[PDB]
């Protein structure tokens, strides 16, 4: 649903 | 080194009141000036960045205003927290410095301190000492002067001076005074005073006992 | 910037677009030889046209004498139709260091929490008189998007305080920090006024093209 | 969230070197700098020095000759260090944090609760008690609490009975000793007639004397 934007 | 100035030691104020602070630099700092509040228990907080803008959890009462030289931070709609001690530091050239800070106390109706000496105890005479405490209870406004006279001549070396925070229920202050001495010395004299000059009255408080008596 | 302050140190992602010896928009770089910026940027085609400066805090380079990088553009690459976003490719590639440093970027398709506490950096329109040429850089927040349509998946919406990117600062990154990690996470592009406050800003989703990027910087050889 | 917090020792010995630490979390060390500050008991905040984002070092102008910090940037600490070390470096210890490249000031804008740093070589030594006595409504007494090290030292009244009208001092240092004060008012009707006694612990000492205040033979 959400995604992280940090790796 | 730049010399952060901030003239004002302590400044008093009550709840509402639009109340201000300043700092005098020793140079030009450009806007680079920033402002924090250390509150009672040594909690510090940073409160303003850049000469004005204002940090992401202050509440809105607080603002910021400067250049050059100048810079001043004021409350307005002052509240019970905003009580503390507040501290301005400048980032133009490195290292960084501090003002001497301001410590914004609780306005209150002045108030004459109540003046208690007391000889040096049994105990203590036969282990080899001598000390004198005058004590000096709810008074306002903080600033209290006290002077010891040894039979009219006034003594300064190992005079002992200590200040209380400001009472969280009367709003008054208090101060104990301990003039030390050697046993020898003090079975030379006879009268033992303490003075306290204090706003409350134009003659000062005097607390006394003769060693004879 | 306008409402901004200064930077203390020059940020080393940052690219001074210059279009015929005037700084024209920012720009910051991802690769060593790679600086991502927006279309609204290059009103020419010649290539000779343009230089770009790295590793500088004053945009006439006037502090930062032992750290600018000048470096030539090589090629543009233009963005998917609607994306006003311009890959630029350098002739000789930037030489990686304190000054000068790459930017990571986003996760392909990530939505950004809102209230998340974010930067915008350029050397554009202050407001003010006597722009000292120092780097200037903003405070937002990421916000939602019916903040902003008063939208498309390639936008973000965040705002302050009436501050903001302006004229100048075009092409130039939004930076955002999640989980330790700084990313460039909008690129800055003209939204409808300038620093106009309870009014975000509008930037173009650096998230929704990112895949796009890699398949150029995959593709596209460097000499 | 962004928290930090300061850990080394709390009493140290002069010309010796202090070694203090700063554990922090929720940033990392490679965006953003931090920096020390100290502050003498009862006198204003002091800048130490700072360690940006970048391991570049700036120091106090007092202290740099003796001072030094470095970072591990795996372990999320920086590390104080200040050499030779004088009675006069007694103070509190913060640390605090930039806004690093994202906020792009050098103000601190977060702030470690502190960590309490005393230089003295006194022997620790427990407390001397004495009693004030009155030598007319209310009276006032109280004790004097002489001579002793380290901090601290917990005053009561009647073992938390007498508890309104006390006032206890802060602690003042006599040379490398400290000394403290405490006064307790009660009804002239209280005493001599009931028990008035103050209780004094120093911990570091595993002291815990009492003493009744009790009126003058002359």
């Amino acid at each position: 649903p959400v995604i992280s934007c940090a790796k | 080194d730049i010399q952060m100035t901030q003239t004002t030691s302590s400044l008093s104020a009550s709840l509402g009141d639009r109340v201000t602070f300043s700092c005098r630099a020793s140079q030009d700092i450009s806007n680079y000036l920033n402002w924090y509040q250390q509150k009672p228990d040594g909690t510090v907080k940073l409160l303003i960045f850049y000469t004005s803008r204002l940090h992401s959890g202050v509440p809105s009462r607080f603002s910021g205003s400067g250049s050059g030289t100048d810079y001043s931070l004021t409350i307005a709609n002052l509240e019970q927290e905003d009580f503390a001690t507040y501290f301005c530091q400048q980032d133009s050239k490195h290292p960084f410095t501090f003002g001497s800070g301001t410590k914004l106390e609780i306005k209150r109706a002045d108030a004459a301190p109540t003046v208690s000496i007391f000889p040096p105890s049994s105990e203590q005479l036969t282990s080899g000492g001598a000390s004198v405490v005058c004590f000096l209870n709810n008074f306002y406004p903080k600033d209290i002067n006290v002077k010891w006279k040894i039979d009219g001549s006034e003594r300064q070396n190992g005079v002992l001076n200590s200040w209380t925070d400001q009472d969280s229920k009367d709003s008054t202050y208090s101060m104990s005074s301990t003039l030390t001495l050697t046993k020898d010395e003090y079975e030379r004299h006879n009268s033992y005073t303490c003075e306290a000059t204090h706003k409350t009255s134009t003659s000062p408080i005097v607390k006394s006992f003769n060693r004879n008596e | 910037v306008v409402n901004g302050i200064p930077t203390r140190t020059n940020i080393g992602w940052m690219v001074s677009l210059r279009y015929r010896n005037k700084h024209i928009c920012g720009g910051s770089l991802i690769k060593e030889s790679w600086v991502l910026t927006a279309r609204q940027c290059f009103p020419s085609r010649d290539l000779k046209d343009y230089e770009a400066w790295l590793g500088i805090h004053d945009v006439h380079g006037r502090g930062d004498e032992k750290s600018k990088q000048v470096l030539q553009v090589s090629q543009l690459v233009y963005g998917p139709e609607g994306s006003d976003l311009v890959l630029m490719k350098l002739a000789r590639p930037a030489v990686l260091d304190d000054f000068v440093s790459t930017i990571d970027l986003p996760n392909y398709g990530c939505t950004i929490p809102e209230k998340t506490s974010c930067s915008v950096y350029g050397w554009g329109y202050t407001g003010l008189i006597n722009y000292d040429g120092l780097l200037r850089v903003a405070h937002l927040y990421i916000m939602g998007n019916e903040k902003c349509s008063q939208l498309q998946e390639s936008e973000i919406c965040a705002g302050a305080i009436g501050s903001g990117p302006c004229e100048g600062d075009y092409g130039g990154p939004l930076v955002c920090e999640q989980h330790k990690m700084r990313m460039v996470l909008g690129v800055i592009v003209p939204g409808r006024g300038c620093a106009i406050p309870n009014r975000p800003g509008i930037f173009v989703r650096v998230a929704y093209y990112a895949k796009w990027i890699h398949k150029i910087i995959l593709t596209y050889k460097v000499p | 969230q962004v928290q930090l917090k300061e850990s080394g020792p709390d009493l140290v010995q002069p010309s010796q070197t202090l070694s203090l630490t700063c554990t922090v979390s929720g940033f990392s060390l490679t965006g953003y700098g931090v920096h020390w500050v100290r502050q003498p008991p009862g006198k204003g905040l002091e800048w130490v020095g700072t360690l940006g984002w970048n391991d570049k070092k700036y120091y106090n102008s007092a202290l740099k000759s003796r001072l030094s910090i470095s970072r591990d940037t795996s372990k999320n600490q920086v590390f104080l260090k200040l050499s030779s070390l004088e009675t006069e470096d007694t103070a509190m210890y913060y640390c605090t944090r930039d806004g690093g490249l994202l906020f792009a000031y050098y103000a601190m804008d977060y702030w470690g609760q502190g960590t309490s740093v005393t230089v003295s070589s006194a022997k620790t030594t427990p407390p001397s008690v004495y009693p004030l006595a009155p030598g007319n409504s209310m009276v006032t007494l109280g004790c004097l609490v002489k001579g002793y090290f380290p901090e601290p030292v917990t005053v009561t009244w009647n073992s938390g009975s007498l508890s309104s009208g006390v006032h206890t001092f802060p602690a003042v240092l006599q040379s490398d000793l400290y000394t403290l004060s405490s006064s307790v008012t009660v009804p002239s009707s209280t005493w001599p007639s009931e028990t008035v006694t103050c209780n004094v612990a120093h911990p570091a000492s595993s002291t815990k004397v009492d003493k009744k205040i009790v009126p003058r033979d002359c």
